[PDB]
């Protein structure tokens, strides 16, 4: 109301003063005092104000901008598109703020199941059949059902009901209706049932799994064909003895386009083809859950590390690249370690698709409790009483007894006993559910076999191969390691995150939607380091990138299937560069230009990998892995880390196609989902061909770093597992700075994901000894007979055989235990065996100090790594990271120029002979 | 992302921001780092 | 202390 | 009614799409869009054909 706000302003602390100045000197000075125990603090008023001039524009500026590809370019094997960055006079764009807006079509191919289970009848039984027919040595049998309850039969079909006094009878193509039937619960008679009945020619299908199409509005299914009318003949039928004749049932016959859109037969009992009546004992099993998706904070769409792919940020000016890209760098790793450090990884961030891999806990390890099943549970009749019998009342006479017939019935249903019921033991159902389909099914395909009379693929990689291995129940049942937490030795080196209870994964693939047929609009992110937050000064730069079109690269299977075989495919129909400017004042914009364009305010960055990568190939069943580096000056040397890999897994960057990668799931190069980080024996660092690296008596061990044990004689392993003393010590001081004033919990900053206690599980287990205990056979899978009569032999089919007491496993308790022997291991996923190159393995430094050491900064030295490694039936890789200064400084001197100086040491990419 | 610090050079840890008990929520009176 | 800024929505 | 057309206040007309009439459009090639009042417009619905 007043043309000066600012006295009002200042009485009333909207725009002024603290509570530091504007109160006596006396009151701060008590309100310090008491601060502990008599808080003052929130009884005043503090105003905050925002600036007013020099800060933002008043001139016509877009904070968002779109920039159209001047150059975009469409390969059969990829995608470019080139633009132009152009960062007008004062104004400053933070790179970060810059993305790529992707538009186009994902077709996510015929093996994409997001779901586990069936659509389609996954309340009936898996060997419950269709109303079908079939031919035998020919007469037509008919098995069906008649459900419906109508008036009157005729020729005309079933009367429904009347219009007035003419009968209105069903219409043939949807009534009567498959799921209309009996309300009440008691049988009662009905002499006019009718029902629906598939015809000889429609292939018989189990009812759980199938689907045929509507062909009409009313929803009744049924082939249309061209004379456009439905063919669906009416069968009478009546009593056996009744052959005047009156039909009792009449099956609409019809034929359906069936199909099983998502289910699989897990028992075909003939081999012949056309229907039979033993098609009536086909069982049909649920496809496994395939989750086909972008991976996390999208790797695979954008070349990074492929030279020959290499992206362009350069002024148009010069168009002299600025970007140096290297294919021993590792800019995806680097990016999922960053986003590990600086922020909350366990939550989900959309727009850059980021949601982290991560398998389910009591999947990996399973954790046996058994199953609380103390109490029977019962299943009922539908009146609680099926078998009653007939009564008479009788009433006494004035000992005897005699007809009572005046005011009762002389049929009366009453039940004499207990009621019928069957027993069902749900918890270890529902646990016994869990381990087949979560831990069972994902058993490697070495323990598998082949289902007989089903034709399966050939391409292991193909989902059609994974999906119908029928595998044992018995491998993975209810009653694997009771009491063990303990992961089954065949899944250790089995990847965890390919698994459809991969909760990012399962994140990432419902974030795009449910069907194969997926238009997708994606904000992709930018993670070279060098540009990944650079602040660009004024000028007009082009700005190029080349992205993938590889569907086993930009995509992720939960299955690790060969989606160029699986038909999976992507397009891109056009791809935009957004750039979010902040609107700064154009003379604070221009003091800002002018002070980032002196040599001594250079932008300069770090990878934060800041490592050289080198992936050493390991041979089948290979237990020594001896490396090599040649001789280099190891100054600014930082330490190592290793973890390996599998070749299968891991893509050769640097090529642009790789037409031999048949594989889809996690790459733990890529992601940082490192899973055989176990499976190292003991390391042996030399330096210089002769001396033994740390040396100087360091270790219990002092010539190597054992990882890990099987003899422990001498007794030096920690954490109740076979993890050595001198090892556990080095990756607790390399971590987190903890060993030496002794071992504790790490606070929860430094213990982030990708860390080692966060991921260290110590296990162990008591298997049977085949040496003392006495009575010991060797029962293979075909011969244990645990829960004999209740369930399926050596399939998930329909239990088979006789109750009868179990032979396996042996048991570990009681008064009866066996002669038992404790197995220890440890898994540790998600992380990297960090050995820092530090003279007391801590870090009090990135640039420590035996990188600073007079020893390897002024001369050079050779380095023979000599690693041993457990054995593993499959070519596998070693990715040891040399860890060094990856290091960009950002020059930019006038409008347009872009001048970029990389540096690494000790690995440096450029030397006097380039 | 990095511990308060005074600069006396040498680089001095600050202790502001750390945790107390307090009668009042701390959050409506400062920022607990 | 008394320096501390006052809790209002968004600002 | 018998009341006089228009007795209040009348706002201007917005200059975006979906206010001015809800009658049923048209897309770019001819396919039929539903009104602003129709419940399909509070969710978005893109089409694609694949490769």
């Amino acid at each position: 109301a007043t043309p000066s706000m600012m006295p009002q302003w200042s009485y009333m602390h909207i725009s002024g003063q603290d509570a530091s100045e504007y109160l006596s000197p006396g009151l701060v000075q008590f309100a310090r005092a008491t601060e502990t125990y008599f808080s003052l603090n929130n009884k005043f008023r503090n105003p905050t104000v925002a600036p007013t001039h020099d800060v933002t524009t008043d001139r016509s500026q877009r904070l968002t901008l779109r920039f159209i590809p001047v150059d975009r370019e469409d390969t059969a094997y990829s995608y470019k598109a080139r633009f132009t960055l152009a960062v007008g006079d004062n104004r400053v764009l933070d790179m970060a703020s810059t993305y790529f807006d992707i538009r186009g079509v994902l077709d996510r191919g015929p093996t994409f199941k997001p779901y586990s289970g069936t659509a389609y009848n996954a309340l009936a039984p898996k060997g419950a059949p269709n109303p079908c027919e079939w031919d035998e040595a020919q007469k037509t049998h008919v098995f069906g059902q008649a459900p419906y309850s109508g008036i009157n039969i005729t020729k005309e079909g079933i009367q429904i009901g009347v219009e007035g006094q003419t009968p209105k009878y069903a219409d043939k193509t949807f009534q009567p209706e498959p799921q209309i039937g009996e309300s009440q619960w008691y049988e009662t008679e009905i002499n006019h049932a009718a029902g629906r009945v598939l015809k000889k020619t429609t292939p018989m299908k189990p009812c759980y799994g199938s689907y045929a199409k509507p062909t009409n509005e009313n929803g009744g299914q049924g082939i249309l064909v061209k004379q456009l009318e439905s063919q669906v003949e009416m069968q009478f039928f009546s009593t056996t003895e009744a052959t005047n004749l009156t039909p009792k049932v009449v099956l609409y016959s019809e034929d359906v386009d069936i199909e099983t859109p998502d289910t699989h037969i897990s028992y075909m009992p003939t081999i012949k083809e056309g229907n039979s009546r033993e098609l009536m004992g086909q069982q049909s099993m649920p496809n496994r859950p395939n989750y086909i998706a972008f991976r996390d904070n999208f790797i695979g769409l954008m070349y990074y590390n492929s030279t020959g792919n290499m992206g362009v940020l350069a002024g148009q000016a010069s168009q002299l690249n600025a970007v140096v890209d290297l294919q021993d760098r590792n800019t995806e790793l680097s990016y999922q370690l960053l986003l590990d450090s600086i922020g909350d990884r366990t939550r989900y961030f959309s727009m850059w698709n980021q949601a982290v891999d991560s398998y389910d806990p009591d999947v990996r390890i399973i954790e046996n409790h058994g199953t609380e099943d103390e109490l029977p549970n019962y299943c009922f009749p539908l009146g609680g009483v099926i078998n009653t019998e007939t009564l008479t009342k009788v009433k006494p006479k004035t000992n005897g007894w005699e007809k009572d017939a005046t005011e009762f019935s002389d049929k009366n249903e009453i039940r004499v006993g207990n009621n019928f019921a069957m027993e069902i033991n749900l918890n270890a159902n529902l646990w016994r559910n869990f381990l087949y389909s979560n831990i069972a099914l994902y058993l490697p395909d070495k323990l598998k076999y082949s289902p007989s009379n089903v034709k399966i693929s050939d391409n292991p990689n193909t989902y059609d191969y994974m999906n119908k291995r029928v595998v044992a129940p018995g491998l993975v049942d209810c009653y694997i390691n009771l009491g063990a937490r303990w992961s089954l030795d065949y899944m250790d080196n089995v990847n965890p995150f390919n698994h459809h209870r991969n909760a990012g994964l399962r994140y990432r693939s419902m974030l795009l939607g449910n069907g194969r047929y997926v238009p997708f609009h994606i904000q992709v992110p930018q993670k070279f380091f060098a540009i990944k937050n650079l602040l660009l000064l004024p000028g007009s730069y082009t700005y190029e990138w080349n992205f993938r079109k590889d569907v086993n690269m930009v995509l992720q299977s939960s299955l690790g299937n060969d989606l160029r075989v699986d038909g999976a495919s992507i397009k891109f129909d056009s791809i935009c560069l957004y750039a979010t400017f902040f609107p700064m004042a154009h003379n604070t914009a221009s003091t800002l230009e002018a002070m980032l364009r002196n040599d001594t305010n250079d932008q300069s960055f770090n990878d934060y990998l800041s490592a050289a990568n080198m992936l050493y190939p390991i041979p089948a069943n290979a237990t020594n892995v001896p490396i090599s580096i040649p001789s280099r000056n190891w100054a600014a040397f930082r330490g190592w880390a290793f973890t390996r890999l599998k070749t299968k897994e891991t893509p050769s960057l640097g090529s642009g196609y790789d037409p031999y990668y048949t594989y889809s799931g996690s790459i733990p190069y890529l992601d940082g989902t490192f899973y055989l980080n176990h499976t190292f024996k003991k390391v042996a660092i030399t330096f210089d061909s002769s001396v033994s690296w740390p040396g100087n008596d360091r270790l219990l061990t002092p010539n190597e770093f054992e990882i890990k044990r099987s003899v422990d004689g001498e007794g030096y392993n920690v954490a109740q597992c076979n993890m050595t003393k001198d090892w556990f010590l080095v990756q607790m001081l390399a971590n987190y700075n903890i060993g030496y004033q002794g071992f504790y919990i790490p606070e929860s900053y430094k213990d982030r994901m990708y860390s080692f206690f966060r991921n260290f599980q110590p296990m162990s287990r008591q298997v049977v000894d085949d040496t003392k205990y006495k009575d010991y056979q060797q029962v293979g899978i075909l011969h244990q007979h645990n829960n004999s009569g209740f369930v399926g032999y050596l399939a998930p089919t329909m239990r088979e055989g006789q109750a009868y007491p179990a032979n396996f496993p042996y048991p570990l308790i009681g008064k009866t235990a066996v002669d038992s022997i404790t197995q220890k291991k440890f898994l540790c996923d998600r992380t990297l065996w960090r050995i820092p190159f530090s003279s007391n393995f801590m870090s009090m430094g990135a640039l420590t100090d035996l990188g600073q050491n007079l020893l390897y900064a002024n001369s050079a030295h050779a380095l023979d790594m000599t690693f041993e490694v457990d054995p593993m039936d499959e070519p596998t890789l070693l990715y040891v990271l040399f860890e060094v200064f990856d290091v960009v400084r950002v020059h930019r001197p006038h409008r347009g120029v872009i001048e970029t100086v990389y540096l690494r040491t000790p690995f440096s990419a450029g030397n006097a002979t380039t | 992302p990095r511990p308060p610090v005074e600069e006396p050079a040498v680089e001095t840890v600050s202790p502001e921001g750390r945790g107390e008990k307090r009668p009042r929520p701390d959050r409506e009176e400062t920022l607990v780092t | 202390g008394l320096r501390f800024p006052s809790k209002m929505f968004g600002g | 009614d018998g009341s006089i057309v228009s007795s209040y206040l009348t706002t201007r007309m917005p200059p975006w799409a979906g206010v001015r009439q809800n009658v049923m459009g048209s897309s770019i090639d001819g396919r039929p869009v539903l009104p602003a009042n129709s419940t399909t417009l509070t969710y978005e619905t893109v089409s694609g054909t694949p490769l």
